[PDB]
């Protein structure tokens, strides 16, 4: 096959990042490990924090949008009952 | 060597599926792409089995869906995956594209795989759209009707091109059969861009939710992200079965339930629920021909993104700035899908014409000029002089 | 691409000036630790996305110490993040380490890369 | 558009097959039956309803078979070539009262009557939107619409001109079972039947949501342990540095 | 030429172009009459006017159109 | 002694663009072969002898 | 390097037909497998075209195709194109198959490329037969029967397939609708075994007609077979011209123009021209069970060639009686299409049995014998003792 070009993900042996030294990893066997030993005190707070530090720049958007689209349909039902009738008439025309 | 490496067949198999080397660090968000297949999948086999009951004249149409649903067994089953299906295929696209604008997937070296994503986006429309046509109910018809005069207002040109879409002079039996063609034919040829996107992807490798290198602590994808896209499979396949099976017409518009009738107009015509932004986008424009310019532009604005991202760090997670401009324009689209579902009353055609800017401003100036003031802020927040 | 010769000369224009600096320097650190990269344990030249030759150039240029420590500020960057978990505040980079060390190396292959481009569409002194 | 355009809001009505579990109510659907035959019948077709799917359903197998044949169909020219009739089957399909749409309009003043094997499921509000559009109808229209004539008044109609009469008054039919006929109980059994009508699978199609809900949520939990059990090896993963002798 | 073969075969066929064109009477519509057919698959109103109707339309002033046209 | 580039050179640029019009030009040739047949150029496409 | 070898997708445009190393004295039989791919992208692209016309109702499938060919412009064109291009697919695939069976490129290390096109050939079979029945003519409705009756042959299961196959009691309205959704289907996979296919050419190049090595004197793919290629393409469309333009119902069967009649059994019922050796195979088994078993294992016998050819050289080039014994062959083929070709008479019913013997015999007693012989002559004759 042809040789093709370079790339910034190798395989496993050359994977292209750099040289690494001196950093030891430690893992145990999942048979001899408990899974789900982490979901209580876990779900409720580490589940606060990922809330708390997280929460406003979703809510913040969610507010102002939600805010505009409810002025704006409860404008849209005022103007077309009977008592902003004229005030359809002239902003119609 | 083993055989799966060995083997020229299974060395696909395995560089794609098996060993691959993924970022130990990803999240849920990076699930979308395999749910996205599971729902292709869905998608073409629930239409090869009720295509085998299909006839798709316009006069039996509407006659042979109803037949599907009630004479064939099993095959309220099918519609019901079926539509409900290219529902949740469209929602989970959406998610897909939005995680890609979040953590930069989009910029260099990735600029292969964001136009390939761009392209399968704009085909996927279309097949929605033509299978949607190939109901022939009152919405289908009536939908069929407005976007060939969309194309219609080109000009010097444009009234042949839509005679020869039409095949003949309005939406009639040459129409539905061969919106039925093309509608089988589409999703192959989204199955060959979607084995692109996977090159194009395996050529780099996936990013991570840091915006930094995988390269160093990298995991394969055997049993682990196997198992990670196990449990949202799981999921989405419950997801679908509460929407296909307890509340089935939900999604659906019910207009569609009518006939097709050429004479009677409806109350509102309106897309099926997913290309209403679009819809919204072209509402907004007080033109024909600038009103299909703008809805095309809207997703080829998407093809000008990695140019204008001057952030020097990819993703938008360590950067506040950027990360509330982003929602702002996700509830800004959902603004436009509920702004083209409405009429075109005061003030919804004002608020469409704002929420269409915000759109193009957030593609165009937005981001730019708050990536560029990001950067200055984090060069001097560090650097004392 | 920010061409970090642009930023340099944009950062230096606003340190210079007094009123700039005392003006938006608050607001600059405090995006610093809203931003949250302290506490995953990592720095901002750690961060900087290294997919471009001239990065590339920058991370060969760079003495062994350094990245053998910015090698396993990643790993642990990724492990933390795989947890879901935040690193322990005795464990968080303080403001003291947030040194902008890989700096000088990338700005040195900026000044080069451009040198390169302007001498090869020079004219002549006719 | 204003109210008046859109129509006013069908309430919700209790039915006795909302919710995930509950069925439809099989002697409602027959005294629905009742209620169509020989109240709608006279001017609403029901084309897509075949009579073998009432066998079992709302009707037995010589119910059906005895209401069939009462109705002429098609039947294949004999050996001259001379057009005859049939008396019906269980595989033919409910006739309407009409040969063609132009006796339609020639008959109700130019409206059409909407075939009405999909009209619970075509309009929005669904039961209750055709309950309340049965029993909507004033006495007199409220002051200040005129009526085009030849039209009649309920609010539930979009624009309030509908172009039916009020046609459930008090006792106009009798049940089988003995119930009170009054308007809003055959009013509930004709549009339990309409529900029905429209869909017939769906007594089936909620057990199967049953079983299917039951199955991939166990598989979703299953698979969640499943998931924090693979990748224990890697949760817990921990890495010291001690930084290198800088000599080398 | 392959083109042109590939793309004019999804022009109109010669069976749409057939029922192009409707031929309505104008001796078999009366005066007090309106016509509505489906022609083109489009809807066509068809009346027969009286000379006062005649006069009703090129009388009315065209400040009081949007769009003032003649009737001719 | 500097340029106008991004990338392109400004003499680069005045270098192909005279036969950047001929390319334009053969690009509309090729049009004007693939477009005959359709009656909606044959408005302008028979003038002078092809009829 | 260049970018028709860095880009990702070039790359595999590059390694296929423009740098490909090919040995450089192949001759115009290694050009057929260019040709087929030519007549595939000719078939997909009429069947989608005429598709777009097309009604596969039972009441409505025969007028359908007068439709395509007379009211739709330039119909007969796709129509003839079609039919007349399906048999020029077999012609060459045919002739493309002998080619594999004359040099011996079904060896080793080419069994997965000889098994990839043995799946391509029956699954080309099963796609000629589904649009043939998609007619519905007289021959179409008479064929599917019989071939469905076959397929109920089969012990204590087949009635209940059969009536699976069929969707109801006889070849009716959902056979005709089912068989139209397959055979829309069914190339795509072709499409995709031939993509599989050429992968397990690419990883051990062409072979060459002496049966030798050709890594000395390669030359690249780009002009030279590009060229040649183009040569016989268009000696393929000129032939292809002349029997859709000038003779286009010659290799079709007259009664397949009578519309599809259950009742009226026709006064000889033959498929259309190429599957007549493998009918003929069939007749020639006097059981229903042992019948169906022996033609499909006339296909399977293709997959046990590579296992029986005991001759040291590859390929039957410089091979005297080899050489003559698959002339025997291909002569034989060509009598088992004529022996199919006529009625249960005396004495071809006992040519019948005779050629299918000589078939299967030829795949697994000639060729293993007169290879050891050919081996053992090659040897003595140059060996001094
Ligand atoms: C609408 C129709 C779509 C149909 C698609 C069906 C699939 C829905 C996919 C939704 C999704 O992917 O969101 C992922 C989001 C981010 O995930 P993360 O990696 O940051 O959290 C790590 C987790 O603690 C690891 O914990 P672990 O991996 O051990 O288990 C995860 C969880 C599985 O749940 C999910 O996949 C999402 C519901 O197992 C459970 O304990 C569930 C208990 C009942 O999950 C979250 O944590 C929620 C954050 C807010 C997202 C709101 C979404 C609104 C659109
Ligand atoms: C034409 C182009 C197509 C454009 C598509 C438009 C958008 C389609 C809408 C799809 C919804 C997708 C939501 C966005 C998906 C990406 C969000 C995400 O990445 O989640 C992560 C985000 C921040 O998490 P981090 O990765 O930064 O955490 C690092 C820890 N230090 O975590 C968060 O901040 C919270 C995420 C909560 C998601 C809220 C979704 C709201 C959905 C709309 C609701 C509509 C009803 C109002
Ligand atoms: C189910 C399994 C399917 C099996 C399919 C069986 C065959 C079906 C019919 C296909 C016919 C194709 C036959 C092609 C024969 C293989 C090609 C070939 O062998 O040609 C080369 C051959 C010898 O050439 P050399 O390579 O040996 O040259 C030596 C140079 N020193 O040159 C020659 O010896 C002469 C070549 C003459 C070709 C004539 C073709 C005959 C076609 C018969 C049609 C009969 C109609 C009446
Ligand atoms: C035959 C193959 C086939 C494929 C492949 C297919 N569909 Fe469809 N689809 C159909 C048929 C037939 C219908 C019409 C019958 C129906 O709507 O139930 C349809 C209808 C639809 C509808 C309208 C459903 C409704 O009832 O309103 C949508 C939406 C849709 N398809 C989307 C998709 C999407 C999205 C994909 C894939 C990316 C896809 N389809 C692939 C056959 C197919
Ligand atoms: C829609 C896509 C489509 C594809 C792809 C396709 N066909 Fe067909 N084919 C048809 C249709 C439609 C018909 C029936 C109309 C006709 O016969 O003209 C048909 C008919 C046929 C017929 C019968 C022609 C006749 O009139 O007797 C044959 C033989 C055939 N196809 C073979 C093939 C082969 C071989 C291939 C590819 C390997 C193929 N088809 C691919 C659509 C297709
Ligand atoms: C418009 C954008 C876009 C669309 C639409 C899109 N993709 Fe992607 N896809 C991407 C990007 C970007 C990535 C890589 C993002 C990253 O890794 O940071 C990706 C990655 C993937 C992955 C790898 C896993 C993952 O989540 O990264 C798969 C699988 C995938 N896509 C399949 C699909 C399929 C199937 C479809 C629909 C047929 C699709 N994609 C549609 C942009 C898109
Ligand atoms: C007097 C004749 C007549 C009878 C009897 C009759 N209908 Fe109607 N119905 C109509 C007409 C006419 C319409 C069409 C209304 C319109 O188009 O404005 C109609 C329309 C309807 C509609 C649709 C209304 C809408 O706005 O969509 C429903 C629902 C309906 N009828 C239910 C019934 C039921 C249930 C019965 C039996 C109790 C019944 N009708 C008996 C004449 C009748
Ligand atoms: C069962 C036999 C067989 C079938 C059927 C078959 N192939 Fe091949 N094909 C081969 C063999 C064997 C070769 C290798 C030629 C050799 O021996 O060197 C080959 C090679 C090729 C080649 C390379 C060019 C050449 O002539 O070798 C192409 C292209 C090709 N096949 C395409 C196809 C296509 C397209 C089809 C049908 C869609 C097909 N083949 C069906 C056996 C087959
Ligand atoms: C050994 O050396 C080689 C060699 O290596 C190779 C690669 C080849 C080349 C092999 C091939 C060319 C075969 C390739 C065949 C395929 C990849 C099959 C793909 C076929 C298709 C038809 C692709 C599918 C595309 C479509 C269906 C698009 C059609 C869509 C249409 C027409 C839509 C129309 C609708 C509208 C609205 C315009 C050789 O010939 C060869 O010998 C010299
Ligand atoms: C980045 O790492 C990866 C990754 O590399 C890949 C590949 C995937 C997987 C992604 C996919 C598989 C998506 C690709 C999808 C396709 C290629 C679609 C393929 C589907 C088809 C071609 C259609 C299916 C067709 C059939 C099953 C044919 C059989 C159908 C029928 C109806 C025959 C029935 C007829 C009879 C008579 C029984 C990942 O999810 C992923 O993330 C972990
Ligand atoms: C083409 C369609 C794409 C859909 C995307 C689907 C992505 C997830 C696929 C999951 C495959 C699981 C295989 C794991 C495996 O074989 O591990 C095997 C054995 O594992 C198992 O037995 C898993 C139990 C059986 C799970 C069956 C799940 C079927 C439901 C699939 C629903 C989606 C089709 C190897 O495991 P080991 O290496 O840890 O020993
Ligand atoms: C997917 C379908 C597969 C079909 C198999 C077709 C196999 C042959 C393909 C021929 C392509 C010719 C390109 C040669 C080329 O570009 O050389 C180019 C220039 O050559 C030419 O200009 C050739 C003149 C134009 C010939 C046009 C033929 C079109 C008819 C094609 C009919 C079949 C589609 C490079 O030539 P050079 O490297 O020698 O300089
Ligand atoms: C949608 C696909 C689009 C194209 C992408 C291609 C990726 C295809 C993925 C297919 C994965 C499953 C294929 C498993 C087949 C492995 C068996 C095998 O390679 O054994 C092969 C033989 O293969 C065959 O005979 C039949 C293969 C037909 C495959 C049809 C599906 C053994 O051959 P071997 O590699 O040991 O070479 C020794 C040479 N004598
Ligand atoms: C099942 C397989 C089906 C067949 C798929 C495999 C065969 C695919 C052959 C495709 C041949 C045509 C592709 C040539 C396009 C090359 C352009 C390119 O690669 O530039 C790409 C960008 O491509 C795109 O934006 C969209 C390409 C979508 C292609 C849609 C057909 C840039 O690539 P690159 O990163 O090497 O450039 C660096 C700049 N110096």
């Amino acid at each position: 096959g042809p040789p093709s070009g370079k790339t910034y993900m190798g395989w496993w042996g050359h994977m292209g990042g750099p040289k690494q030294k001196g950093i030891t990893s430690y893992a145990v066997s999942p048979y001899a490990q408990k899974p789900l030993q982490g979901i209580f005190h876990n779900a409720v707070f580490n589940s606060f924090r990922r809330f708390k530090s997280q929460f406003l720049y979703v809510l913040i958007p969610a507010g102002i949008y939600w805010y505009w689209w409810k002025n704006g349909n409860e404008y849209n039902e005022f103007l077309y009952s009977k008592a902003g009738r004229e005030e359809l008439e002239r902003v119609n025309v | 060597m083993a055989f799966r490496k060995s083997n020229v067949y299974l060395s696909l198999v395995n560089s794609y599926i098996i060993d691959s080397p993924q970022p130990s660090s990803i999240n849920y968000w990076w699930n979308m792409g395999s749910l996205l297949g599971l729902c292709l999948v869905i998608q073409i086999v629930t239409g090869i089995f009720m295509a085998m009951h299909y006839s798709s004249n316009i006069e039996l149409a509407f006659s042979s869906v109803e037949h599907i649903m009630r004479d064939v067994h099993n095959g309220y089953i099918l519609r019901y995956l079926h539509a409900n299906g290219a529902s949740f295929f469209f929602m989970v696209m959406f998610m897909h594209m939005a995680k890609g604008l979040y953590y930069g997937s989009y910029r260099s070296p990735r600029v292969t795989l964001w136009n390939v994503g761009v392209i399968i986006f704009i085909l996927t429309i279309a097949t929605a759209f033509l299978g949607y046509c190939c109901v022939y109910g009152q919405m289908s018809h009536w939908g069929a009707t407005v976007i060939t005069n969309l194309f219609s207002a080109i000009p010097f040109v444009g009234n042949d091109i839509v005679s020869w879409l039409w095949g003949g002079f309005s939406v009639s039996n040459p129409t539905i059969q061969r919106f039925f063609a093309l509608h089988y034919l589409v999703p192959f040829i989204i199955a060959a861009m979607v084995i692109m996107h996977l090159m194009a992807l395996h050529i780099h490798g996936s990013s991570n939710p840091l915006g930094i290198t995988g390269n160093l602590d990298r995991i394969p994808m055997h049993s682990y992200f196997i198992f990670k896209d196990l449990v949202t499979v799981f999921l989405f396949m419950l997801i679908l079965a509460l929407f296909v099976f307890y509340s089935p017409n939900t999604l659906g518009h019910p207009d569609n339930y009518i006939p097709g009738n050429p004479l009677v107009t409806p109350a509102s015509i309106v897309p099926e629920w997913y290309l209403l932004p679009f819809y919204a986008i072209l509402r907004s424009i007080p033109d024909k021909l600038l009103g299909v310019i703008t809805m095309f532009a809207a997703i080829l604005v998407l093809l000008v993104l990695p140019f204008t991202d001057r952030s020097v760090v990819r993703g938008n997670t360590f950067k506040v700035l950027s990360k509330f401009f982003f929602f702002i324009f996700v509830f800004n689209f959902v603004l436009l899908g509920q702004i083209g579902a409405c009429h075109v009353e005061v003030p919804y055609v004002l608020m469409g014409q704002i929420a269409t800017f915000i759109y193009f401003a957030y593609f165009l100036i937005i981001v730019p000029v708050i990536s560029t003031i990001e950067n200055v802020l984090f060069y001097i927040g560090r650097v004392n002089k | 691409p920010q061409s970090f010769t642009s930023i340099a000369r944009i950062g230096d224009y606003i340190l210079k000036s007094p009123v700039l600096s005392k003006l938006c320097v608050p607001v600059a650190n405090q995006f610093i630790n809203l931003a949250g990269y302290k506490k995953l344990g990592l720095k901002f030249d750690d961060l900087i996305a290294e997919e471009n030759p001239i990065m590339q150039t920058a991370l060969r240029r760079l003495p062994e110490d350094e990245s053998y420590a910015r090698a396993y500020r990643i790993i642990r960057a990724h492990q933390t993040e795989l947890t879901h978990h935040l690193l322990p505040r005795n464990e968080w980079i303080k403001a003291q380490e947030d040194v902008p060390y890989l700096l000088p190396y990338i700005l040195e292959a900026e000044a080069a890369a451009k040198e390169k481009d302007e001498l090869d569409n020079i004219e002549v002194s006719k | 558009m204003t109210a008046a355009e859109h129509g006013l809001h069908a309430p919700a009505y209790a039915w006795s097959h909302n919710g995930p579990f509950e069925t439809f109510d099989h002697a409602s659907i027959r005294r629905g039956y009742q209620v169509y035959r020989e109240v709608c019948a006279a001017c609403h077709s029901l084309d897509r309803v075949a009579w073998r799917t009432l066998v079992g359903v709302s009707h037995t197998n010589e119910e059906v078979r005895n209401m069939a044949e009462e109705f002429e169909y098609d039947d294949e020219p004999d050996e001259q070539g001379n057009p005859k009739k049939r008396p019906g089957k269980l595989s033919d399909y409910i006739p309407g009262p009409y040969p063609n749409e132009q006796a339609a309009r020639a008959a109700n003043q130019g409206a059409l009557p909407p075939d009405l094997s999909l009209i619970v499921k075509a309009r929005h509000g669904g039961c209750d939107y055709i309950f309340s559009l049965l029993t909507g109808y004033p006495d007199e229209p409220p002051a200040g619409v005129a009526l085009p004539p030849g039209s009649n008044y309920n609010p539930y109609f979009p624009g309030g001109s509908i172009a039916m009469a009020r046609v459930l008054f008090d006792d106009m039919v009798e049940y089988e079972d003995g119930t009170p006929a009054t308007t809003s109980q055959m009013a509930k059994d004709v549009t339990t039947f309409l529900n029905w009508c429209a869909e017939p699978e769906h007594d089936e199609r909620k057990r199967l949501g049953l079983k299917t809900v039951i199955i991939l949520s166990s598989l979703y939990l299953l698979s969640i342990w499943v998931k924090k059990f693979k990748w224990a090896g890697i949760k817990t993963r921990k890495f010291v540095f001690n930084p290198p002798k800088p000599r080398k | 030429s392959t083109v042109e073969t590939f793309i004019s075969s999804m022009t109109a066929t010669a069976d749409v172009l057939a029922m192009a064109k409707v031929e309505v009477n104008l001796a078999a519509i009366p005066l007090g009459k309106n016509v509505v057919v489906k022609w083109q698959g489009k809807p066509v109103f068809i009346r027969h006017r009286t000379p006062h109707e005649i006069q009703e339309a090129n009388s009315v002033d065209m400040s009081a159109l949007k769009d003032p046209q003649t009737d001719a | 002694t500097g340029l106008h580039f991004g990338r392109l050179s400004l003499r680069s640029l005045t270098a192909y663009a005279p036969n950047l019009m001929l390319w334009g030009g053969a690009s509309m040739l090729g049009l004007f072969v693939f477009t005959e047949g359709w009656p909606k150029f044959q408005d302008t496409l028979y003038k002078k002898i092809p009829l």
